């Protein structure tokens, strides 16, 4: 229970619940536990006990409440802290040394300013814990020491706004601002012994206010540092100065005085009203319509001068606001005739002509003029907005005289917007171009259509209502009216237009799903097989065609992806339908790019001529006369993602099956896939190309073309005569049973994997060029023998650290141990390089480690370290994958890298 | 000033790749490689201007 | 070295002023005589001032000594021209024309750096002659590029000096270090193929290389075919018309200057005080009142930025964040209609001012203001709040100029998420635009969707929650620069795919978060995208209070002593892991199960009646993920036989785990938290749903469900397979949807990374597709085996 009651106060003291408000609890041994329990469980850990300090166990003291009922009800009997703990009252001992040394410190001036900012914010608990602490004056000390923060605080206040309002001239005139300018930029972890509340009384501080003058200075400026018209006074007479770094006294009278004496008859002028008309417009232009901030600044201007404000504020508030509405009717009426003059409305107004006589007018006096009044009334509610509107209106001309010349009435306008969007562009602001001139020209369909050519006015302002109410549900209208008046060379364009033939990017994408023809060639002609040229896409009507390439399409998928919204179905499914089918078929350019870069020669000749049509179907054909046309309909999508998938079947099958081939024979390891399928290609024609004859001359040594017809010669029998012509035989009875294409395509895969020659009857399949190439070397004798030298294991990889200047001249003297030898060739040696394929690699670990080879030889990996991460990775799974499968235990691999490049992978997982 | 023009250079003078002795073509008034000798006792100057 | 060869270059230029001084000098009598007094009203030559303009743009903007050049230049001059200053005002009025000839933006700064960014890319455009400009984020380089874009367009210009002169037709090539020289060739054909066919006297291309400064010494060396690019217009063929073009290269690089000496540096410095403090006149300048009541803390914000970016030795913080303060406090100030409390201060400073963690910015900034001292605590989520969730009065008035940035969150192993769809994102959920995992797709038609799903948001106005930017920085970073097109008071950013950029609609209320690691964030973003986006770090601990981080230490125990059970009904010693009781358990689920118990509770205050009832009711969601075997095994664990009574009995009684079926029917007839999508993910033993299940499943299901449907992740190889199978399910009619999803992952098999890109899809297409009227219960069941799988 004892376990279990601490493990409940330490989660309920984890938690900010008081725990003990309703104890009473006279057995003293469990509540001496208990006590134990909050102070060693509430005590403020911080990753686990570091305290060190005095501020936070302050702070805990403060503001947790079950502190003082502790040291209240520990304070009250002593048989209670006889029994605690050893632990738990050395923390009891520590805080009430801390709160002691803390509060002893009030005593003297010498406690730092944030204890005592804690503990006037924590009044109540301070006064409990110090009447405690009392039986081992407050109250008066307490609100003194408060009295003197309050002056602190708000000396720093006078301080700080005399700093800001001297920075905001800091470009004109400069000041050194005594000591002030380190004192105020320190933080109040200061001492308050240094703020010297002496006697015989004043007070300084360490902010040394040269006199009492800046000290009623920055009393003033912190009482006016929110009247925007005394820093309008602070800064017209500061700019009177013009570059002198100058001292404080003398800025109270170059630049204080002169501001306050002309504040000071400005206040005195304002209280009676004779101000003139031209201080009144030249200072308070920027408080149009907003009169709440100027009554709150009136107020503020005549706390100056303390006394009251009943008849000041209001009468004057009201008469610069009359003011202020007469000069917004005299330029509502100076753009209200811009706008009847530029319309061509002759009419009859006649009521504005004093108002406008007035305006050229001058007096000066601050009083209410009378006779306007009623002119005004005509004009009390237009705004300081929508004379914006009218200006737009009375300053674009040509539109409107293009409007009275194009158009002519309100019934075209259902036409002419058809009739611009198929001429707009496709982008977004060329479409809604018709959409802000369709809402400009029925937002003032009222003025511009409506008029007479002489109206009265008070008909005038019965149709500006009702042009207010347009204006209500659109603040963004005369914008609108000035961008359609910006476009009036479209506008000319619009309705004098041919036919532009420009289809579209989405249209066009409707033709690619109409009649696409998607076509793989794999093309024949001297371009290489990169994956731009092998797919083209094709375009019929006339009788003309169109050809796309691969960039093209990839630019206008580009183009029609960032169209504007329509927001219909049939746009963004068509867009859906190409981009996938697009995708779809690039993904079918990747597959077969990667089965004929592999090496395949089943579909060297290969072609899909892929119909995008609704039940289109892909039409595929071969370049042989023993097969015929494959072909089946139904929907691109899943057929297309079908055909990928047996597809890379297919490839998986065919690197399967290849590398069992290239396991069986060795001198089919010589060379790479494509040339593997030049020798395909070139051993069957009674003249071989030289090409093969020198690239085969590694093996035999001056080959023959009568040599080579003598090892192709006896290199096949009779016997596969009949199983070829059994594959021609069984074969059409097997396509016939399956109505799919997909089931047909699979046995055609497979009979191609396992019964190649049948297929291409121009080329020798692998067996029939492994035998050859084994009877050529055959034929060719006196094989090369090569020992390791000495220290060299021969059934192991010798990793050889050389260094990089003696790599080279290190193989050399390896494969030097066996004089009259002859030199080595294209196998056992690669000089390694950055970017080398891993092929060539993978082809050196077959040719070391296959077993019919008639020989020992030394097999070399120069600069081994220059390989890529991937590559070096890839190479060493493929050794630890051949070493596991089947090899010889005598070869001789030797590895030489450079000594300085040790960081890499392959020497250092060796 | 060109190496506090806005931030600095994205590679540093050290990994710079296209040098011609052991400066950098970037610190050249004119971004030339280096001529072939039999045309270093060939070459022959103009006027100063 | 350009001597003879900048004066045969600039004899041409003072020619193109010449020919045109009929107009320029109306304009500026006009400008000095309705916005100046008398003494900038005098007559002024058409040819002296079109010399003193030649030798502004060929030699006066290029030089950092300018004060030196103007008096070592003036002495030649005539009468009019015979003082510094003329020049100096004379040049100041041509640029402010040219400034006033664009469109008119509020709260953008007349500083000098903009007016003399657009004058040489102006002049230099109109005479095909490169410009080459290099600085800093924050020097108005393509703040002045997007003005020249809709400021000189030919028969359709703002003003009636820019009517006169040339269209452009701007093509971008956004420039990284992986650059062929092929890409470069192929923009500057392009831009000839819309140079060919058209006026050369009135439509002139321009390339703008935005970041020249990243391909300088690539190994491919992309920038060394510029110079005849520059010059003939293309290589391999005869000098021709339509092909050469004009060149703006912008760079936030320092260049190489040997190949660049062709053009015109003009390269920027830093920014001092004066021009820091003219820059936040100029963007405070659009009010009078609020600008005179906080004009005094424009120079110790000016301070406290210095101090913070000469503190830093990596350029982690920039001019942009200083000139965001500036507007937030604007904004602040505007709003608040009463001056600016120092909480106001502090959330604008450490909403702004984020992100490094050596970086103390409030206390830097409050050591030059010791007014501004806020003793509260204000933390993480409450900044995301208010910058993801505005106030309703933030962009409502007369077009839009003051606003946040886009905001980025700073995490590690991909935990935004979670706590960003369960605290923030309340009322409409957003649409995560992701790097989808699924098998032989394409990334180019990839990020061509996700960029066209980016538009859609941004018309239609809802939040992008981006998880990858390293596909989409070239291709998003118009956007992220927070300037805007005005065309009928509707916003317009430039997005592009690779070389075709076109302008997109923007909503009132749309914001972009991006979420990304802070490893990549710190050694792989080039930089300029760490000023653009407004940092914040909410990874795990600044959400967790205290309290939570006890009672997440409590059950991070309680989970351990769960899994602890001795016994000798069988004579075996194996220790049973917390992983194998609470399946899928990896030390640090128990943060996010005390996530979702808080926000399950709802109330979010600690009067010690929440506390226990979080605390069980995060127990009751660790017992829920407890497998049968382990809650009749815990009658002889640590925890005891009442509490493990009380526990089975809430295991079999509250909760329904007897079958999937039997959950279903718990879970329908249940009315929800106010949510019409309730999701739930499942975790199974047994075999996965083969096809007659989810029959009989409809059979006694034939009142609420609405004949769900199976999916397996095996068959879907494409992302459209999965889309058009969930699109079909949307649009079946019936209310009460149900949707099972199964995946196993013990097998041959590579699809286990693909559940949260199925997760993501099921969630975007939910969003995008369903109406207002029909409930959703989606489950996911997965496969897994008691043989370590688990
Ligand atoms: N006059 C100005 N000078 C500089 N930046 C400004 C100015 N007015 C606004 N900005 C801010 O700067 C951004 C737009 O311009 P920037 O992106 O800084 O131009 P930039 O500095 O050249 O950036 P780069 O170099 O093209 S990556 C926005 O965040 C604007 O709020």
């Amino acid at each position: 229970f004892e376990k279990c009651v601490i493990e409940a106060v330490s989660s309920a003291c984890q938690s900010q619940t008081s725990v003990l408000e309703g104890l009473s609890c006279q057995d003293l041994q469990k509540f001496g536990t208990l006590l134990s329990a909050v102070i060693t469980k509430s005590w403020p850990v911080h990753n686990g006990e570091p305290v060190f300090d005095v501020d936070e166990i302050f702070k805990y003291l403060l503001k947790w409440p079950d502190v003082r009922q502790l040291f209240e009800l520990c304070g009250t009997n002593e048989k209670i802290i006889d029994n605690i703990t050893e632990e738990g009252r050395q923390l009891m001992a520590t805080a009430e040394s801390v709160f002691q040394k803390v509060a002893g410190e009030l005593e003297n001036g010498t406690i730092v300013v944030g204890q005592l900012e804690l503990i006037l914010e924590h009044q109540s608990q301070f006064l409990d814990i110090w009447n405690l602490n009392r039986r081992r004056d407050v109250r008066s000390l307490l609100k003194r020491r408060r009295d003197d923060l309050l002056f602190l605080k708000q000396e720093k206040r006078y301080v700080e706004s005399l700093l800001r309002q001297l920075g905001r001239v800091k470009h004109l005139v400069q000041v050194d601002f005594g000591n002030i300018e380190i004192i105020h930029s320190q933080d109040l972890s200061n001492k308050k012994l240094n703020e010297a509340v002496i006697k015989l009384s004043y007070k300084r501080e360490t902010h040394y206010c040269l006199s009492p003058d800046i000290r009623e200075m920055a009393s003033k400026l912190d009482s006016l540092k929110d009247s925007h018209i005394f820093q309008d006074f602070w800064q017209e007479t500061a700019e009177s100065l013009n570059e002198l770094k100058v001292s404080l006294p003398e800025v109270l009278e170059y630049l204080y005085n002169p501001c306050y004496d002309n504040f000071y008859t400005l206040y005195e002028n304002l209280k009676s009203g004779k101000i003139t008309f031209a201080e009144v417009d030249a200072i308070f232009k920027d408080f149009v319509d907003k009169y709440d901030e100027l009554k709150n600044d009136l107020k503020f201007m005549c706390t100056m001068n303390p006394q009251d404000q009943k008849g000041w504020i209001s009468e004057r508030v009201g008469q610069i606001k009359e003011y202020h509405t007469l000069h917004q009717a005299v330029s509502s009426a100076k753009v209200i005739l811009q706008v009847r003059r530029a319309l061509g409305v002759t009419g009859d107004f006649s009521v504005l002509n004093p108002l406008l006589n007035f305006a050229d007018s001058f007096e000066d006096f601050g009083n209410e003029s009378p006779q306007f009044i009623k002119a005004k009334q005509l004009l009390q509610d237009i705004s300081e907005p929508r004379q914006r509107c009218l200006e737009e209106l009375a300053r674009q001309t040509e539109l409107v005289a293009w409007l009275h010349k194009a158009l002519e009435d309100i019934n075209e306008l259902k036409v002419f917007v058809d009739l611009a969007s198929i001429s707009a562009g496709e982008n977004d602001i060329d479409v809604d171009r018709v959409a802000c001139f369709h809402d400009a020209v029925q937002g003032y369909a009222s003025l511009l259509y409506k008029m007479d050519e002489r109206t009265n006015f008070s008909d005038f302002m019965n149709h500006l209502q009702e042009l207010w109410r347009a204006l209500d549900n659109d603040q963004h209208l005369p914008d609108k009216l000035k961008d359609s008046a910006r476009n009036l060379e479209w506008l000319k364009t619009v309705k004098e237009s041919h036919g532009s033939v420009e289809l579209s990017s989405l249209s066009l994408a409707t033709a690619i799903n109409s009649r696409g023809v998607y076509v793989i060639e794999a093309p024949k002609d001297g371009q290489k097989i990169s994956p731009d040229t092998v797919l083209r896409l094709l375009l019929p009507d006339p009788e003309a065609l169109r050809t796309y390439s691969t960039e093209e399409l990839k630019e206008l998928l580009n183009k029609l992806m960032l169209m504007s919204g329509k927001k219909d179905h049939n746009s963004n499914t068509e867009v859906e339908k190409f981009s996938e089918v697009f995708s779809n078929m690039q993904r079918l350019v990747h597959v077969f790019i990667k089965l004929h870069c592999a090496g395949n020669m089943l579909f060297r000749t290969w072609t899909a001529k892929v119909y995008c049509c609704p039940d289109g179907g892909i039409f595929m054909n071969f370049g042989l006369e023993l097969l015929s046309q494959l072909t089946e309909k139904g929907d691109v999508i899943q057929l297309l993602g079908a055909l990928c998938r047996q597809m890379e079947d297919f490839l998986d099958n065919w690197k399967t099956v290849v590398a069992q081939k290239r396991a069986e024979h060795f001198y089919l390891n010589f060379y790479t896939a494509e040339q593997l399928v030049y020798l395909s290609s070139e051993l069957r024609k009674p003249r071989p190309s030289e090409a093969a004859l020198m690239m085969l001359s590694f093996i035999k040594g001056k080959c023959t073309v009568q040599d080579l017809v003598q090892a192709t010669s006896a290199c096949e029998s009779k016997a596969d005569r009949y199983c070829l012509r059994e594959v021609m035989k069984k074969l059409p009875q097997q396509l016939l049973s399956e109505p799919s294409l997909m089931g047909k395509l699979q046995v055609i895969m497979m009979q191609s994997l396992v019964y190649m020659s049948a297929f291409l009857p121009h080329c020798l399949d692998l067996d029939a060029l492994g035998r050859c190439l084994a009877h050529l070397a055959t034929m060719g004798g006196t094989p090369v023998e090569r020992p390791l030298p000495k220290g060299l294991q021969a059934g192991q990889p010798n990793l050889i650290l050389c260094g990089h200047s003696e790599v080279l001249p290190a193989a050399l003297a390896i494969y030097m141990q066996a004089p009259r030898q002859p030199l080595p060739t294209f196998d056992e040696v690669l000089l390694c390089t950055p970017a080398t394929t891993i092929e060539e690699v993978e082809l050196l670990l077959r040719r070391c480690l296959t077993s019919g080879s008639q020989g020992h030889k030394v097999y070399s990996l120069l600069f081994a370290d220059q390989l890529s991460y991937e590559v070096g990775c890839q190479a060493e799974e493929f050794f630890q994958s051949l070493c596991t499968r089947a090899h010889r235990e005598d070869y001789q691999l030797v590895i030489l890298c450079d000594a300085a490049r040790e960081h890499c992978y392959i020497p250092s997982t060796f | 000033r060109l190496e506090s023009a806005g931030l600095g250079y994205r590679v540093s003078a050290e990994e710079t790749a296209d040098r011609l002795g052991s400066i950098p073509l970037r610190q050249l008034v004119y971004r030339v490689h280096a001529l072939p000798p039999s045309l270093i006792p060939l070459v022959w100057d103009f006027g100063q201007l | 070295f350009v001597s003879l060869r900048d004066v045969e270059r600039c004899v041409k230029v003072f020619r193109w002023f010449h020919d045109h001084s009929d107009m320029l000098l109306k304009e500026l009598d006009k400008f000095l005589h309705e916005s100046s007094d008398s003494t900038h009203t005098f007559e002024r030559d058409p040819v002296l001032w079109s010399l003193v303009m030649a030798i502004g743009v060929c030699y006066h903007a290029s030089l950092e000594e300018k004060a030196s050049y103007r008096t070592a230049i003036a002495r030649c001059f005539p009468k009019p021209y015979n003082s510094s200053r003329a020049i100096l005002d004379e040049v100041t009025h041509v640029q402010d024309l040219f400034l006033r000839g664009a469109p008119i933006r509020t709260n953008i700064a007349r500083n000098l750096a903009l007016k003399e960014n657009v004058f040489m890319m102006v002049i230099c455009i109109e005479l095909k002659i490169p410009l080459f400009l290099v600085g800093k984020p924050g020097s108005s380089k393509s703040l002045a590029k997007i003005i020249v874009a809709d400021a000189m367009q030919g028969q359709a210009a703002f003003s009636e000096l820019f009517r006169c002169l040339k269209q452009v037709h701007l093509v971008s090539f956004q420039c990284s270090p992986h650059s062929t020289p092929q890409g470069i060739i192929s923009t500057f054909k392009q831009c000839a193929r819309f140079q060919q066919g058209k006026d050369l006297g009135q439509y002139v291309s321009v390339v703008v290389l935005d970041e020249v400064g990243l391909a300088e010494d690539s190994p491919k060396m992309p920038l060394k075919t510029l110079h005849p690019l520059l010059e003939d217009g293309c290589i391999e063929d005869d000098p021709a018309p339509y092909k050469k073009v004009g060149f703006v290269g912008i760079s936030n690089w320092a260049l190489d200057p040997a190949k660049m000496n062709r053009g015109i540096f003009v390269s920027r410095g830093s920014p001092n005080e004066k021009e820091l403090i003219e820059s936040a006149e100029g963007i405070c300048s659009s009010d009078r009142l609020v600008q005179d009541k906080i004009r005094g803390y424009f120079a110790p914000f000016a301070k406290a930025y210095e101090t913070v970016c000469q503190k830093q030795d990596k350029e982690f913080f920039g001019l942009r964040d200083y000139y965001s303060l500036i507007k937030m406090v604007f904004a602040k100030a505007k709003a608040s209609k009463r001056g600016l409390s120092p909480q106001d201060i502090t959330h604008a400073v450490l909403r702004n001012f984020s992100g490094k963690d050596n970086i103390q910015a409030l206390s830097i900034f409050t050591a030059s203001l010791p007014e501004a001292r806020y003793k509260e605590e204000v933390s993480t989520v409450e900044l995301i709040k208010q910058n993801i969730y505005p106030g309703p009065q933030a962009s409502s008035r007369g077009l839009d100029g003051a606003e946040s940035r886009y905001l980025l969150v700073l995490t590690r192993n991909y935990v935004a998420l979670q706590i960003l769809q369960q605290t923030f994102f309340e009322g409409q959920q957003p649409e995560i635009i992701f790097g989808s995992s699924f098998p032989q797709d394409q990334e180019y038609t990839q990020i061509c969707r996700n960029i066209n799903r980016v538009k859609i948001c941004m018309e239609t106005g809802k939040m992008v929650v981006l998880l990858n930017l390293q596909n989409l920085y070239e291709s998003l970073y118009d956007a992220l620069n927070q300037y805007y097109v005005y065309l009928g008071g509707q916003k317009y950013v430039d997005l592009g795919l690779g070389t075709h950029r076109v302008k997109c609609r923007v909503h009132t209320a749309f914001r972009l978060i991006v979420i990304e690691e802070k490893d990549v964030v710190y050694k792989q973003f080039p930089v300029p995208l760490i000023n653009r986006l407004e940092k914040h770090y909410l990874d795990m601990n600044t959400v967790l209070q205290p309290w939570q981080k006890s009672i997440v230490q409590e059950l991070q125990q309680w989970a351990h002593e769960f899994a602890d059970v001795k016994a000798d009904q069988f004579i075996a010693r194996h220790k049973y892991s917390p992983a194998d009781v609470f399946i899928g358990y990896h030390s640090d689920a128990c943060a996010s199960v005390v996530l979702q118990a808080v926000e399950r509770q709802g109330c979010r205050d600690l009067t010690e009646e929440l506390y226990r009832k979080v605390s069980e009711e995060a127990r009751s969601i660790l017992l829920d993920c407890a497998t049968p075997d382990a809650v009749v095994r815990l009658s002889g664990s640590s925890l005891g036989s009442f509490t493990a009574k009380q526990l089975s009995q809430e295991y079999y009684y509250a909760q329904q785990h007897n079958s999937f079926v039997d959950f279903l029917q718990a879970h329908l007839r249940m009315t929800h938290h106010e949510c019409r999508a309730v999701f739930t993910e499942i975790t199974t033993f047994s075999r996965l749903l083969t096809g007659n299940d989810c029959d009989v499943l409809a059979s006694e299901l034939r009142g609420l469900a609405s004949k769900p449907v199976v999916l397996s992740l095996q068959q879907y190889d494409t992302e459209y397979s999965f889309l058009k199978d969930v699109r079909s399910w949307l649009t079946n009619p019936g209310k009460r949807k149900v949707l099972v999803i199964q995946a196993d992952f013990d097998d041959g098999t590579r699809s286990a990374q693909l559940v949260a890109s199925a997760k993501y899809t099921a969630i975007n297409e939910i969003n995008k597709t369903q109406g207002t009227k029909d409930f959703v219960f989606v489950y996911f069941v997965t496969k897994l085996s008691r043989m370590g799988s688990g």
